């Protein structure tokens, strides 16, 4: 042949760029991974494990290497678990289309062939997983204990559990919507006290102080978002400021978010100043000119409880409104406490939340995968062109995962996964590796368990992308 | 010491190299989107990383990259003007203008003189052009078999775009907007909604000409025989478009006085309003509340927030007039509305007319989740609206694929025997550039383009007129079958188009640039 | 260290490259000496200055330059070939091989395996021979009309020679000798003699086998009913060719015993000579004058000096034997002669012939200035004799000058329509290269090839198979009209050998070098 | 353009080799023509206007190169003059074609071109020729000693002229044979005496003696050529001669002089009285015994003849050669009148053998000298002087000298380079021009304006006829028919033929190839 023209140079820029980012993470999987040390520009030196960190401290310049930086925050919004092993599959099947390219073939070709692969891999994962119930709070502790003792904080995980579990079956109906908001529920995290304690709030809380306002309690309110001459000045500042507030109160509204503080006080209106807009999308859901009443919410009893370690907090209870909405106090001694505690309940609502959209349940420890490189072989024998090397390569690219796991439990990598392929052939996927005791066992009598939506969405994320890249022809700089 | 300091003039041999490489790049560049297979591209600008994006339209590469060859400069004028008239062939024009330069060059090194060249596809062209005038097959009855044309051609459009994958819903879409039409093939009357939420599939239609704006706070759901009047003026305060003017305020009194004497302006307008006998009004300017119960009060609609393209279109939907200046009474015609209703539709209020004078318009409601993806839908559906009007008005209709492409090139090929002799190697070399769009669609579908190709040769050679390339079972069938069509009126233009091209490169010897300032 | 101490293989893709330039390099080198027009060409040997020498002939040039590479050994073979089996048609062979090669160096460059290259040939050359049949005119009465197209054989095999001034009287020449004939293509009862003196058109034509040489000194001119008997063995001298043996002599008297015995012994041989009675002798060696005497006095006439050619020729001719033993009667066959004359042409004594055996033998004689316009006279009238000869074999005719390389082309473009779509490229690269001949042609003779060239292409592309290329008025016409026509057999040679010499070079990707002893 | 393979350089670099040696030879044209100094490679050097003589020491290893001086060689062969004008004519014409290949012309065109004005070129040069009858003697003597004016000796052409006259009328029929041979007229030259003095001998004249033979002189001599060694017995075969005592020192000598006593009376039989033996190398021709022996025969005995001589001998008198003494007879010997040594004062001792009496046209001239040098240069004029009375023979005509027919040549072209269509037109047009190069260096050695005279000439030619020429030797433009300068025909028309057809022979060049 000749090819002048190369464009698979680009191709092969955009594999090898890719590539490395994922050889970098692929050390940091599992719990016994090893840990990885990154330093700032100014100097200063941190060490963590985590993936989704370190993705963002890399600085990626190369446009196809950002996109696994965006597939990595995708995983996190949706399933919001497994960051590290997207990343990973992304990275072994760009590499097993290095060897597909060199034989001539096209990439349409190969990624028609994912989309395949793709739709027959969550057929697979999905009649070997195991059906739950969501009324059930039973499971919905185990598992969520369960995950959450790899996390960072195992002693305290049995009481932060029911906090989230009683906080989304109080928010979602039971067995019925298939949805949940993240954002309907607010953790609010103090200095002072310890993790023993917790509340959970049907209302809403917040951060602010009413100061210098003096009213600190409001009932049934209505709340809503918005030298002679030198006296007289005085004088016409107040009546602008009150101008506007007597606006405010031809329609009743009692409280308000954000000279001023005694006329408000002479009207017995909350100060409520300062605040998120974050956190105005939470009071959103839950209750000048244009300033009327039907944009108003509603309230029973507004007050700010001053405790000794949950600080000065501002509760109100019985909105009064239609929506479904809590908030979680938390308390700890440092701020090292309360931060691990409320990352574990971000934590504990995105396994709640993915067993609300799929109820099922799944082996670990690298079972999904083998068991899914077993099929797609056999699958594969059946289908006729070039989708028959195409599909093998999809499956030899998911060896990587369960390899990768007993490499950082100190066994052989090439004995492990050549092993546990011929106990799923036999047997189910109960089959996997287990961390804790450094050996092969039986994974469901471990109770180490995930729920469906975090597999299925990595797979379908990933190779989203991977079908992205390969059609990519060049890349042109515009100005 | 000729031309120096910025002055830069190439000779015979460079400013000959130099116009068909700054051409035949820009052809190359673009030739991997050709296709519904066709390969995607990334678009980055230098300094900021804020313009990345993916896509595999042609027209889009080409307005957003630069040029600074005057020769390829003209490629890529005659490629905006496809996009901006016929909607359609836009990467067809640059390809094919390409290939006829790419080959063109290959002529010079064996010493034919360009005028040579130019005379030989001049002749070539109105062999070219006539063969799809003799396959050209029209419906004058048969509705039946005419919308189904149309939903070909807009399927055929929609490919290899962000909608391919749900088109099958959208030539409903695109079709019924154009059949109700029935009449001149202005695309003003047919609006266009973007709405966030739902999905691609959600995309709705609506035949009573549905505005996407909403008007006032409390306004009249219904409303019998409703006059139209736009006027543009600010309905809401004083200084409108009034920069440098400022008022003196000593208190609180004289704010009042502005309140008074902006009510006593405002007034003075309704008056001047309800003079003409109207029932509706329609400004560009957004209106105040106070001039809105004026409105109210006397059972005339406020419409506000109106755009340049809402007055270009309110007129001939509802058959009224501009009328900027409502000053001078009943000197301007009124529209004709029977019913104005309010319709939700994307959590959003929005105007619906009804019996209308000429209400043969429609209104298509977008879906998407963001955007960037109703920005690229409304995009493929308008390209899919210029085409479809374009076939109410010739409803000739050949065979896309592949099957006219190849049917040309065997015409020049006939002609090709009965010629003089250096225009015999001219037209040559005009059918080869023809056979390039077929061998190209099926480079990038990953199919053998020598065996598919080929085979077309031999398919046209001896009847078979309706052969061409099928992409979904990568083999030759019938194109009549299959349901692969497209208007007559784009192949002509993509042809004309492509040979006026390319014929203005070869009348360029040399290229004189003079010292930048 | 795999390949070392001589032995060498060149990989794929350059064993590719080394087959087909060096099969290029000898086919470029001829392109210049093919047609009347063509350009001539020198040749100095490495050491000798005396080699100077300039000649057009394309055979001449290929057999003096040694080749390297083994891929073109193959080449120069099968030119070698057609020179000795045909003689016309050398250089015709070797440039339409590589322009068969030429063109299949750039199908691989597309991805097209060889094979399949080698399947379109091979289909392509069935189509080439069946037009050659139906485009040939035999002649099966008429002779007039076949005598007169064997002196366009002349003129045709003639052209590009030194010959050309005066060839119009050896039109003649060669078809007399070849009419009288009648028989096999054998040429060795066609004697050829060289002399100087004279011009050109001076050459006569003797039908009694005019021989080459003179014999003897004084002989006589004219005897009735001669004998022939040819010996081989010294009448001269004594110790002919040997080398080493001595005679010993004591005195003065055996001096002259060597002397006297010397001329015993050949007068011996001369009594053993004349027991057949014959009138006539003939050897291989010279002939001294006392037994030219002993032949003169008895009525015998010397003949001497008689080449292997000449013996090998008396023997057919006069229907004798070699007899190298004529010791004894009665154990040979003699010959049978009528009248034995002398000519003198060109300042020589030539040997006439008549009533001999054998009536169809004849003999041209050759006159020039030189010994150079000689032997290139000779090679000039060898082959044009052996042409004729498969003329009166196969009587079948076609129409040269480029008329029927444009037919064959025109039926392989016509079956690429009807085959498969990889056995379509190669037909159309294998019909390019039978054009490239009448191109040649036109570039040798200052014209212009892209114009003639193109002209013939579209004259048999409808109707009008005679046309052809006029060297002399530089312009196209009828090639029956202007008597011009080359053999069938010719024709049909040169197309196979060159068919079948390009599909061994195409076949072979590899080239495994030993090393030289 | 491309022009993968690329004949032109090939063409370019014929071109440049050949036009540098006509850039060099060009200054010794002419009487007046510049001098050149010549260095060989061992050191010596010399000074000479000759053209072809320079040419000879160039050793040119260019093929271009090496076919001018074959050219030159040609030139002397035919008409015998001209040498340096046609080495001229042949690089002013490739220079001129150089300007024609960069506008696109295909060499196969210009060739043919030339070949219509070699055509025109040999009947403009006809008609102007003034036609001269072949029996005038009083014409041709003026011709052969104009011609020589120009040579070295300019004293001697008077009397030397008549003198070649009447040897070319006595073996040539007059108005008869279109063609004469040289090769049968020979000169003889000796020291002593002077070149006034010369004698026409219809017989051969040799420089040897009758030594040692004592006779000296014979009537109604039989002369025969004796090509076998007399001497001792030898023999081509191995042999040996074995001598032991005195007893064999004695058979071997009586042996000697006994064989070739035994060869002697073989020619005493046949009656030759005059033996002319070939002079050779490779063994004695004859020994002191055999000289003995010859003597008491009374037999004219003469040696160390050169092989020019034998084929001379055969010819004039009607000899015969003899290569062994057992062929030796009747039938190969000649015979002739008188056979005798003629001793003159200063002219050396020659031997003059007259009155062979057979058939045959033979002539031989004897010119006396003094020194050496002086002889030598009294043969090349007497060639030079056959050369130009041979081109008188062939054709009959006189054309005036002075670059006289390179202007009319150029003017009447020009003429025909208008009528004609096509390629034609540039390249006659440019063989034209082509031909002002001679006259326009005779000028410029005469001390002139080249530029300037040439311009003046064209209009003479145009009112006048070809009187209008260039005298060297009063440095100006005036009659040549008045100032004696008159050359043959046959000069101009073969300087045109030969140089053309090796014009047409480098055009044809694409490539050169080595091979081995």
């Amino acid at each position: 042949y000749q090819d002048r023209d190369k464009p698979a140079q680009i191709r092969f820029s955009n594999i090898s760029a890719a590539k490395a980012v994922a050889d970098a993470i692929r050390t940091s999987l599992g719990p016994k991974g090893m840990d990885k040390m990154i330093q700032d520009g100014k100097g200063d030196v941190t060490i963590t494990n985590d993936g989704a960190t370190i993705l963002k401290q890399m600085q990626v310049l190369h446009p196809a290497a950002r996109m696994l930086v965006e597939l990595s925050k995708a995983q996190d919004i949706e399933a919001g678990d497994g960051t590290t092993s997207v990343v990973i599959i992304a990275g072994s099947l760009l590499d097993s289309c290095t060897k597909l390219l060199q034989k001539g073939i096209h990439p349409t070709i190969i990624s028609e062939s994912f989309q395949k692969a793709l739709e027959k891999g969550i057929e697979i994962l999905t009649d070997m997983s195991r059906p739950v119930e969501l009324s059930d709070r039973e499971t919905l502790l185990n598992s969520a204990t369960t995950s959450l003792n790899s996390k960072v904080v195992s002693q305290y995980s049995s009481l932060l559990s029911p906090m989230s579990v009683n906080a989304v079956m109080k928010v979602i109906d039971p067995a019925t919507a298939t949805s949940v908001d993240l954002r309907d529920i607010k953790i609010v995290k103090k200095l002072g006290g310890t993790i023993d304690d917790c509340e959970l709030v049907e209302g809403l809380v917040l951060t602010q102080k009413v100061s210098n306002s003096g009213i600190t309690r409001v009932e049934k309110a209505k709340i809503g978002l918005i030298y002679a001459q030198m006296d007289r000045v005085l004088r016409e500042e107040r009546a602008y400021i009150l101008n506007l507030v007597k606006q405010i109160k031809k329609t009743g509204c009692n409280v308000l978010l954000i000279l001023a503080l005694h006329f408000l006080n002479k009207m017995k209106i909350m100060v409520i100043k300062d605040i998120e807009r974050e956190d105005i999308e939470f009071i959103c859901k839950t209750i000048i000119d244009q300033f009327t009443a039907d944009m108003l919410g509603s309230a029973e009893l507004a007050e700010e409880v001053n405790l000794n370690g949950s600080g000065k907090l501002l509760k109100i209870t019985g909105c009064a409104s239609p929506g479904k909405t809590v908030t979680i106090v938390v308390r700890g001694s440092n701020k090292l406490v309360i931060e691990e505690a409320e990352r574990s309940i971000h934590d504990a609502l995105c396994v709640i939340r993915c067993l609300v959209k799929k109820r099922a349940l799944i082996a670990g420890g690298g079972a999904p995968e083998i068991e899914l490189a077993l099929r797609l072989t056999e699958y594969s024998r059946t289908l006729s062109g070039m989708e028959s090397y195409c599909v093998r390569a999809f499956a030899d690219a998911m060896e990587v995962i369960p390899s990768t796991l007993a490499e950082n439990a100190g066994l052989n990598p090439i004995s492990t996964v050549t092993e546990l392929r011929n106990r799923h052939a036999q047997g189910e996927k109960t089959a996997g590796i287990n961390v804790r005791k450094g050996g092969i066992s039986n994974i469901l009598e471990e109770l180490v368990v995930q729920p469906l939506l975090v597999s299925v969405s990595a797979l379908t994320l990933a190779t989203e992308t991977v079908r992205s890249i390969l059609k990519i022809d060049d890349v042109v700089n515009t100005r | 010491n000729i031309f120096k300091a910025g002055a830069d003039e190439e000779r015979a041999e460079t400013a000959r190299l130099t116009s068909f490489i700054g051409a035949i790049a820009i052809g190359d560049l673009v030739k991997s989107t050709l296709g519904p297979k066709g390969m995607d591209k990334i678009l980055l600008s230098s300094g900021r990383d804020a313009s990345l994006m993916v896509t595999n339209d042609g027209a889009t590469i080409l307005k957003n990259i630069g040029v600074d060859n005057p020769a390829a400069k003209v490629l890529v004028d005659m490629s905006r003007v496809q996009d901006d008239e016929v909607g359609d062939g836009t990467t067809s024009v640059t390809v094919l203008a390409a290939e006829l330069l790419r080959e063109a060059e290959s002529l010079i090194a064996k010493k034919i003189h360009p005028q040579t060249i130019i005379a030989g596809w001049r002749e070539a062209t109105k062999a070219a052009r006539e063969a799809l005038l003799s396959s050209a097959v029209d419906h004058g009855s048969d509705e039946v078999k005419f919308r189904q044309d149309l939903m070909n051609i807009a399927g055929t459009t929609l490919s290899s775009k962000l909608l391919t994958h749900h088109k099958d819903h959208f030539t409903k879409l695109a079709v019924e907007a154009v059949l109700r039409l029935k009449g001149s093939g202005n695309l003003e009357a047919i609006h266009i909604i973007k709405k966030l939420g739902g999905s691609l599939a959600d995309s709705y239609l609506d035949e009573g000409f549905l505005l996407d704006k909403k008007i006032g706070v409390n306004q009249p759901k219904r409303i019998e025989n409703a006059k139209i009047l736009i006027a543009n003026t600010g309905m809401d305060t004083d200084k409108i478009k009034i920069f440098g003017s400022r008022v003196r305020v000593d208190s609180t009194a004289k704010v009042a006085e502005i309140e008074h004497a902006e009510k006593e302006k405002m007034k003075e307008k309704v008056e001047r309003i309800l003079k003409h006998g109207i029932n509706c009004f329609i400004n560009r300017q957004l209106i105040y509340n106070y001039p809105e119960q004026l409105f109210g009060a006397a059972g005339v609609m406020a419409i506000e927030h109106a755009d340049f393209a809402g007055v270009e279109r309110l007129a001939l939907v509802t058959g009224g007039e501009i009328a900027s200046t409502f000053d001078h009474p009943e000197l301007v015609k009124l529209g004709s509305c029977k019913l104005i209703e309010e319709v939700m539709i994307g959590e959003d209020k929005l105007i619906h007319f009804s019996g209308v004078a000429l209400g043969e318009a429609c209104t298509i409601v977008l879906r998407g989740a963001t955007q960037q993806i109703l920005d690229e839908a409304e995009r493929s559906l308008h390209d899919a609206l210029c085409v479809l009007a374009q076939t109410v008005k010739d409803s000739r209709t050949v065979y896309g694929g592949g099957c006219s492409e190849m049917l040309m090139a065997h015409a020049v090929t006939q002609l090709a025997n009965r010629t003089p002799g250096k225009e015999a190697v001219a037209m040559e070399s005009y059918a080869k550039a023809l056979r390039m769009l077929p061998t190209i669609i099926a480079d990038n579908a990953g199919y053998d383009s020598a065996d598919l190709v080929a085979q077309l040769r031999a398919a046209h050679s001896e009847g078979n007129t309706t052969a061409g390339l099928d992409m979904r079972e990568g083999t030759i069938g019938d194109m009549a079958i299959l349901g692969i069509t497209e208007s007559f009126q784009v192949k002509r233009q993509v042809l004309l188009s492509a040979a006026e091209a390319a014929e203005v490169i070869l009348r360029v010897d040399n290229i004189i640039k003079a010292a930048p300032r």
